[PDB]
RNA sequence: CGACUCUUAGCGGUGGAUCACUCGGCUCGUGCGUCGAUGAAGAACGCAGCUAGCUGCGAGAAUUAAUGUGAAUUGCAGGACACAUUGAUCAUCGACACUUCGAACGCACUUGCGGCCCCGGGUUCCUCCCGGGGCUACGCCUGUCUGAGCGUCGCU
RNA sequence: UCUGGGUCGGGGUUUCGUACGUAGCAGAGCAGCUCCCUCGCUGCGAUCUAUUGAAAGUCAGCCCUCGACACAAGGGUUUGU
RNA sequence: GAAUGGAUGAACGAGAUUCCCACUGUCCCUACCUACUAUCCAGCGAAACCACAGCCAAGGGAACGGGCUUGGCGGAAUCAG
RNA sequence: UGGAGCCGCCGCAGGUGCAGAUCUUGGUGGUAGUAGCAAAUAUUCAAACGAGAACUUUGAAGGCCGAAGUGGAGAAGGGUUCCAUGUGAACAGCAGUUGAACAUGGGUCAGUCGGUCCUGAGAGAUGGGCGAGCGCCGUUCCGAAGGGACGGGCGAUGGCCUCCGUUGCCCUCGGCCGAUCGAAAGGGAGUCGGGUUCAGAUCCCCGAAUCCGGAGUGGCGGAGAUGGGCGCCGCGAGGCGUCCAGUGCGGUAACGCGACCGAUCCCGGAGAAGCCGGCGGGAGCCCCGGGGAGAGUUCUCUUUUCUUUGUGAAGGGCAGGGCGCCCUGGAAUGGGUUCGCCCCGAGAGAGGGGCCCGUGCCUUGGAAAGCGUCGCGGUUCCGGCGGCGUCCGGUGAGCUCUCGCUGGCCCUUGAAAAUCCGGGGGAGAGGGUGUAAAUCUCGCGCCGGGCCGUACCCAUAUCCGCAGCAGGUCUCCAAGGUGAACAGCCUCUGGCAUGUUGGAACAAUGUAGGUAAGGGAAGUCGGCAAGCCGGAUCCGUAACUUCGGGAUAAGGAUUGGCUCUAAGGGCUGGGUCGGUCGCGGCCGGCGCCUAGCAGCCGACUUAGAACUGGUGCGGACCAGGGGAAUCCGACUGUUUAAUUAAAACA
RNA sequence: AGGGCGAAGCCAGAGGAAACUCUGGUGGAGGUCCGUAGCGGUCCUGACGUGCAAAUCGGUCGUCCGACCUGGGUAUAGGGG
């Protein structure tokens, strides 16, 4: 909006360091089942929670 | 620099004197969105930044 | 043309986001924005509608900068009050105590009288 | 013969049935039967050398101490350590620690405003100013201190 | 190779209605300058006359050219009593 | 049929009628033109619907058949409508 | 084929056998390479990159949005969409070398811009009451609802216990009014110019400011305040002794001057006010005439056409506005005077002043900075460095904003509070003749101002409508032409690539436009649809009527281009003759345009006339078809979001 | 936006013996008219109708100083508003 609160304004920080896709070297571990992150938030499709 | 994001610019001030021996014309924090109060601190003239930048480590 | 912007968030036209037009040395038209027009105080008798002389009429949290001077004028009642109704509190409040003294004389012969 | 269409079979696709597995459930039973103002549950935000999620933890933040264990952890790095030494790594968990909201407590929910005592810079108690610390919810009980009343008396 | 069809050009046909420029003693008036001459000279000035049935278009699905220019056995797939 | 209001009434009405003047392709009676479509192509690419299917006449039949009976008949694969 | 378990018999047990349930979950066809990728005029040429170009980028051309914008900035909402580099899988209904996609990194800086404080409609604790109860009501009502202050006294300590603080106690005084919450548009002190980034700037840098708080010991000046008397001594300037005065002064007045003690208490003001009209002043922009600097045009013409031609806040000065301020004075033959009014013995005109605003000029700021040009320095890096210039005038029912005056409307009378000041009072305090307490302090000096927001989009692609959806969604700015005009049409500034594609054709059906001989509603439920009409000026205007209307009634005429005419305004000027003093002044006498005349400027309209054209002329754009009657409802208003706008409701 | 109509009040002139009346101005009233933005939503029973759209589009329309339009805040909640 450009008038945050703060409370607001770290809500979206924590959201925004989420999205990251995951590290590659996560797939080389021992027993892991994990390919792609799969909680991945584009801004344009699904409008946060909010 | 990054800082706490509890911390006043005085306590910023107080700490960068501490720290580095040094003394401060200013300080002008900010946050970024990420959420790591950034801060710009101005050194008095009587001090250079990189002087003290190469003193730290950085440049 | 140049048009122009506010300089401020305040998109609506409001009381309080008052402008003028200004031409800068960088030669460019840029907004300024506006100090509330300040009104002299009117007078403490209450009927005479014109505002007083002699006082800065600037917004009231200035008078707080303001010089004693600016603020009032010498005379009693300077400044709270217009002089017309001073000149006429003064007689009258004079010509009111001579009459009730004259009441009081009438009084005193009257029990003398008595 | 030609193309096309139909039928059957071979092989290939599409699709994920079937079968075989099962660190999950469902049911029945046994023992114990423990949360909280010494701040609960719940929420928030944080914390990894590279880590987004799940988990684990709280600015001592994938954990500190202690005790037991006795060479790893390991995706890659890097390292430590003398693994003839409180000693890696797990487990336990009695010591320590435990950010912010929350019954939620100075008053407000902006994360805004305060009061009162002490400490360091600031002074040289000069109050300011800055920083730190400790108090400052409501209700109620036992006492304590200060009181109020043409309430009931006594003495003056 | 009835030497050909094509592009450009030229005629014809036809549509519209007389281009620009130049000239004019045409032009309601006005002005500047003077030789204040008012037909003085010079300029402004819709429009008018002449050059001028002019200009412009006219196959793209109009007609004739045999003038100019190139280009014209080339390619691919077929099929058998 | 009389404040279940009766009778009226200038002004007003995207309100309901009727006629006249004008005007018109509304019509007699249709025609031509323009643009975007539709069309063919490259690329991309859905849906509803779907017992099996899909030429007729008559008959009977749950009294209007694609299928049955008796007749007519029947020729790949398709395109625009 | 597969790669790890499985079956026969005798008994027992059951969630035990599917074609259907518009059955459930998953998958797959035909339909089909079909419908479809058609709203909003538009693309073309060359080059670059590149494996590859209809789509990227650059250049050139042709087009559109046309300042009520497809431009430039916000609010809400989004939440990293912003910027850069790279990728070309997926997504962006063709493609893509591209993107708001994906992956790497960057990126939001404040005492002055906002939150923050105030109160609004309202919300909401306590006391009190209700209530089986979680609770509810209630917000001044069934409250012992103030914890503050001043001055005095007494005690205690901390300090050069000096003097002052700090606290404890005692007395003294004190109405409130409800704790609290409630506005990124109300109220609310104080920041502006230039520069700077790939992305931030009133926030960074440079420079100029400014407010608020503190400032003790008081950092300094200045004010308070340094008179007057008497007595001596000294030639005199003066020196001493001693007596009083001194909480500033000026003006007839409006009121003024840099400061000019002062409590509780009281009164007042400011904060603090609707809409509408008219008129005036000030700016911004437009316009015109010229100066320059650079342009484009130049076949002919054009002293050309186009661009550009600056000064922040804060101070000081001065115009220019306004005054319902004062003094003089006394107005009928009544005057003054506005576009309109409106004012006058309760004081008009006339003369002189006083105050307020001064956003306008000048100046400090400030030319050093900016812009425009010409020119160099540097392979480079470089915010380099120089020249010249940044001028003079005129216009206005012009538009935008604003300040101001004055009306009109109301059975409408148009916010509170925080905060800030003025005045009345006079409890106190000050030192004793060089100083004091005092400065709603004057000028200067010192120190501080924390917390959170700050990227970008803001909409035919960052928001909401399942989407880059023809929908919806609050504001500011607002050029030239034509014209009544923010109408439409064309243009510059700025912006775009035709709205999720291209190419070739030009059939039928359509959708959207046009035109039609003769007739003119014969069509049809019905003139539905389209057509006529349309602007302006000049005439001319009926029935009826609530006398206001009806009314643009109806019905007529004119309109272009060109060349002329007439009519509408401002400014300045005579005190000439004589004298004398320095073309200018001063004095005295004539003159006295008192029918005014002379020179110099400048918008724009209106009427009339000539001539002229293939009768065309409101040439596009814009822009009423009328008439006679009936029914209903007086009217304006409102109504079924998404089939009913009416005669329904009001 | 821009136009139209031109109510009270005011001025002058003319008449009138008075009462007052006429003529020309000025003035700018109004849930006044036209008409933009705005707000709306008549008709084409137009477009669209597996849409651009789960109500949109085009022209044509109503209204446009007032019972006007509109942001934010705030109040009223289900036999309730
Ligand atoms: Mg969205
Ligand atoms: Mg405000
Ligand atoms: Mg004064
Ligand atoms: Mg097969
Ligand atoms: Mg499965
Ligand atoms: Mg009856
Ligand atoms: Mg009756
Ligand atoms: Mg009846
Ligand atoms: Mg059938
Ligand atoms: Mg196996
Ligand atoms: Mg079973
Ligand atoms: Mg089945
Ligand atoms: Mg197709
Ligand atoms: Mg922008
Ligand atoms: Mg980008
Ligand atoms: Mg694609
Ligand atoms: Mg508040
Ligand atoms: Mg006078
Ligand atoms: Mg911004
Ligand atoms: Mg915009
Ligand atoms: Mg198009
Ligand atoms: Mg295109
Ligand atoms: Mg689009
Ligand atoms: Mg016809
Ligand atoms: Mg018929
Ligand atoms: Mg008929
Ligand atoms: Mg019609
Ligand atoms: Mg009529
Ligand atoms: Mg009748
Ligand atoms: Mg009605
Ligand atoms: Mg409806
Ligand atoms: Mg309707
Ligand atoms: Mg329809
Ligand atoms: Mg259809
Ligand atoms: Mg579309
Ligand atoms: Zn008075």
């Amino acid at each position: 909006s450009s008038h945050k609160t703060f409370r607001i304004k770290r809500f979206l920080a924590k959201k925004q360091k989420q999205n990251r896709p995951i590290p590659q070297w996560i797939r080389m571990k021992t027993g892991n089942k994990i390919r792609y992150n799969s909680k991945r938030r584009h801004w344009r499709r699904t409008k946060l929670g909010l | 620099f990054i800082v706490d994001v509890k911390a006043n610019k005085h306590q910023i001030k107080q700490a960068v004197k501490k720290l580095y021996d040094i003394d401060v014309a200013k300080v002008n924090t900010l946050i970024r969105p990420d959420g790591e109060k950034k801060a710009y601190v101005r050194l008095a003239p009587d001090y250079d930044a990189l002087d003290v930048a190469n003193k730290i480590g950085i440049i | 043309v140049q048009r122009l912007t506010y300089r401020r968030r305040l998109s609506y036209n409001t009381a309080s986001n008052k402008t003028r037009l200004s031409r800068t040395p960088g030669n460019r038209i840029v907004y300024l924005y506006t100090k509330k027009v300040g009104k002299a105080p009117k007078s403490a008798c209450g009927v005479c509608p014109g505002r007083l002389r002699g006082v800065r009429a600037v917004r009231p949290k200035v008078l707080m900068r303001l010089s004693k001077t600016k603020k009032h004028v010498s005379r009693a009642y300077g400044g709270s009050m217009c002089a017309k109704c001073v000149r006429d509190r003064i007689k009258r409040a004079f010509l009111i105590e001579e009459q009730k003294i004259v009441v009081k004389v009438l009084k005193a012969q009257a029990q003398s009288q008595k």
